[PDB]
RNA sequence: GCGAGAGCUAACUUCCGUAGCCGAGAGGGAAACAACCCAGACCAUCAGCUAAGGUCCCUAAAUGAUCGCUCAGUGGUUAA
RNA sequence: GAUGUCGGCUCGUCGCAUCCUGGGGCUGAAGAAGGUCCCAAGGGUUGGGCUGUUCGCCCAUUAAAGCGGCACGCGAGCUGGGUUCAGAACGUCGUGAGACAGUUCGGUCUCUAUCCGCUACGGGCGCAGGAGAAUUGAGGGGAGUUGCUCCUAGUACGAG
RNA sequence: ACCGCUGAAAGCAUCUAAGCGGGAAGCCAGCCCCAAGAUGAGUUCUCCCACUGUUUAUCAGGUAAGACUCCCGGAAGACC
């Protein structure tokens, strides 16, 4: 069971109707949820209530709260995956704001963040995609771990800094 | 990957799971990935 | 999309550089434009062109009246092409570009009832070990008391030819502008004084 | 000894579809379709009330409109003509969804056939009220 | 069907014992269908109550009432 | 009071427990090449020699050179090599007439399609006037294969 | 098939039960051909237009636009 809820000042929440609508410092997030799903703000801090308590809810429950506390450190902080590029001639410039990856094949990789997301580079060896939603975020830094995966004799290709890969080891 | 009819764990790690009404079974090593199908 | 009616005419030989190269002599003369479908009218976008000419002690009344609801001059052809345009009346000039590669859409010379070694090229058998049913004759039509009849399309004799047909791209060798004269390369439907209709690649390369 | 036929009426109902699980609708449709409360009630022929219903595109489903719900078509000599369609793949011709979902449930003889005529479905509302100039007695279903 | 031999505790298999049915049995049910289920047709009737079975629409009859079970389409083809 | 039999040839079509191409997990997978399990039948799956063969062995190739079903698919479609007529021979059995796990040479496989089905092509009528012509597309059919060289790159990889 | 993002019920973990994405010569669309007897028989442009016949010959009969018949041909075709 999950209840603990920081609503810090720059939030904004208004649970009108099933659209549990935001706005915060970082723009305006909005995150549905389920109605039966009771829930709003008790003098300071939050809490998503449940009617009955078993599976079919205490699920939902502690769906909702988790992903509601996130739209707070959501518009809040904004968040950002650091990605690591690894092995010989491995490398990302960019175009405006095109990711774009040069990792062994015969032609460069041309990545393209979508509508709340963005690229940027420090050292052509390492990634990161910051942004306002962490699904997102998490749901493309994925599609940039994707255009090469680490293998399992060297580890190459993008992966996660602190990313543990051991090696098969062959010949 | 490993489909078998009977599927168990296989070490202290082999996680079995519930994916769309499928039996699976996921362990820190793979030669212990597992599924009924 | 674009496209204009032309006839066929006859290939012959044509050296582009050091290479000869056959070709199917089209003409297509300037094409009037006879009724402009649109999409708020007939529901769909679309041009009406027309070709030959007729004579108007043979153009039909009702027909005059169609014709002349555009003031252009009984064709004796008429032909729609979808999403087209233009203003005035339709030439290959600018129409169509000297290495453009096309799809020339005639009508087949019509072979009349042919068998199946023919219109189906089937095998036929022997010739000499033993027979009745030297060459041509289909095998067997089926098999036994399962499906106790025949498939629907099995290939069996019948009338070959006679059908539209499209050869798609095709090169625009050379373009005649001043005598609606264009040569493609390849050989087009139909035969000769057939009516062919010339239209962009439908999907090229 | 009983009673005998009429024929100058031909109710002109309007039935709703929208968020109604299609089946229910349906037996409605074809309820009134064939003979409701029956005017001489009768075999024979045919007295049941003209239908018109909107949206359909809008209709219900449940578990399945994507797994189990499968229109099948069999067309010419079965080599391999095995066509079928996810209904959720109705999305094309919703109209067809429930057309051809009643048709079933009405007679399958001469007069049966003769029956879906009387049925008839506009994917659309508003829009559809314009093949409608009779009657339009809306008896939505339950 | 029940009780056995046979046979792979195989077959609309084969041979006995035993009861019922078809054979010589129409009618309702089981989609369809000898024998399964209900029931034995003297004739006539736009009359009525019931069996087995049933009561969303194709068919006659509660999309009935109340407390539950499963989201599989299980229901609408087996097992370690 | 007859459901023509083995094998070919012709003609196909269907299942998948996929032979090759497609996608994938794991590999004891370095790469290249493979093993193996999953998903997947669109399409494709060669020519010769021996045998009546099916089968199979073999020559040369191939991406491959799948397995099965359809009255061991198909004789009112062809053959007829095979085997279950009459002749004749050998071995074998029989005193014999004859016989056979057998072997061997020979030996007339029926012009005319009525119903369904199928391929083409017309006549009627219908589609709320009588006509000319140009079209939408409901639905339906066809096609849907693969190698090799080059480039990237002699890179990644690899002691090489 | 297979890989995944956000992620509870199992304060962790999880491709999942809410949700979201990638992904095959296959499926649907796409390409070429047929196609409203798609009897739910569609659409668009154009033409001919409102004749005659007394409950004795109740519907046919002149005709318009148009077309067939027929003649001479054809890269169309068995006949049509």
């Amino acid at each position: 069971g999950k209840q603990p809820i920081a609503v810090p000042s720059g939030v904004t929440v208004n649970a009108q109707d099933g659209v549990f609508k935001v706005k915060g410092p970082k723009g305006e997030l909005t995150v549905p949820y389920n109605t039966e799903l009771t829930v709003r703000q008790d003098g300071d801090q939050l809490l998503v209530e449940r009617p009955s308590d078993a599976q079919k809810h205490r699920a939902l429950h502690g769906l909702t709260r988790t992903l509601v506390a996130n739209a707070v450190k959501g518009v809040s902080d904004g968040y950002t995956i650091n990605l690591e590029l690894r092995g010989v001639g491995f490398r990302a410039k960019l175009t405006g704001k095109a990711l774009e990856m040069n990792i062994g094949y015969s032609h460069p990789v041309i990545i393209e963040p979508p509508a709340g997301v963005t690229f940027a580079v420090p050292e052509p060896t390492r990634i990161d995609v910051s942004g306002i939603d962490k699904q997102l975020v998490g749901q493309v830094a994925a599609n940039v771990r994707k255009v090469r995966k680490p293998d399992a004799y060297h580890g190459k290709g993008v992966r996660f800094v602190g990313e543990q890969i051991a090696l098969k080891a062959g010949k | 990957m490993k489909v078998r009819s009977s599927v168990k764990k296989m070490c202290d790690n082999c996680k079995v799971v519930r994916r769309h009404g499928r039996v699976l079974v996921i362990c820190s090593n793979v030669k212990h990935k597992q599924r009924q199908g | 999309m674009k496209g204009i009616l032309g006839t066929k005419i006859g290939m012959t030989q044509i050296w582009k550089n050091d290479r000869a190269i056959p070709v199917t002599v089209v003409l297509a003369g300037p094409c009037p434009i006879v009724q402009r479908k649109t999409a708020q009218t007939d529901g769909y976008e679309a041009v009406q062109i027309g070709y030959a000419p007729k004579a108007e002690r043979k153009v039909n009344k009702p027909m005059q009246g169609h014709f002349a609801k555009a003031g252009v001059a009984p064709t004796r052809i008429l032909r729609e092409f979808r999403g087209f345009a233009p203003d005035g009346d339709s030439v290959n000039v600018d129409i169509f570009a000297e290495g453009e590669k096309i799809d020339a859409t005639g009508t087949s010379k019509g072979k009349g009832t042919q068998g199946v070694m023919k219109r189906w090229n089937f095998a036929g058998g022997p010739a000499s070990h033993g027979s009745k049913k030297w060459h041509r004759r289909p095998g067997s039509i089926g098999q036994r008391k399962t499906p106790g009849r025949v498939y629907k399309g099995k290939r069996m004799a019948g009338h070959m030819g006679m059908e539209r047909v499209t050869v798609q791209n095709l090169e625009v060798v050379e373009i005649r502008a001043g005598e609606n004269l264009i040569l493609v390369k390849g050989a087009i439907p139909g035969a000769n004084g057939g009516l062919v209709v010339l239209r962009s690649a439908a999907k090229a390369s | 000894k009983t009673y005998i036929p009429k024929n100058d009426e031909q109710n002109w109902v309007v039935v709703d579809a929208s968020g109604v699980p299609l089946g229910r609708l349906a037996t409605l449709i074809a309820s009134r379709i064939r003979g409701k409360h029956r005017p001489d009630f009768t075999p024979n022929m045919i007295q049941g009330d003209f239908v018109v219903v909107i949206n359909a595109a809008q209709v219900a489903l449940t578990g399945k409109k994507l797994d189990d719900k499968v229109y099948t078509r069999y067309t010419g000599y079965q080599g391999g003509l095995k066509t079928e369609t996810a209904r959720e793949a109705l999305s094309k011709h919703p109209e067809r969804v429930i057309e051809h979902a009643v048709f079933g449930m009405l007679p399958k003889g001469r007069q049966g056939r003769a029956m879906h005529t009387r049925l008839k479905v506009y994917a659309g509302e508003t829009h559809p009220h314009s093949a409608q100039k009779p009657q339009v007695l809306k008896t939505q279903p339950l």
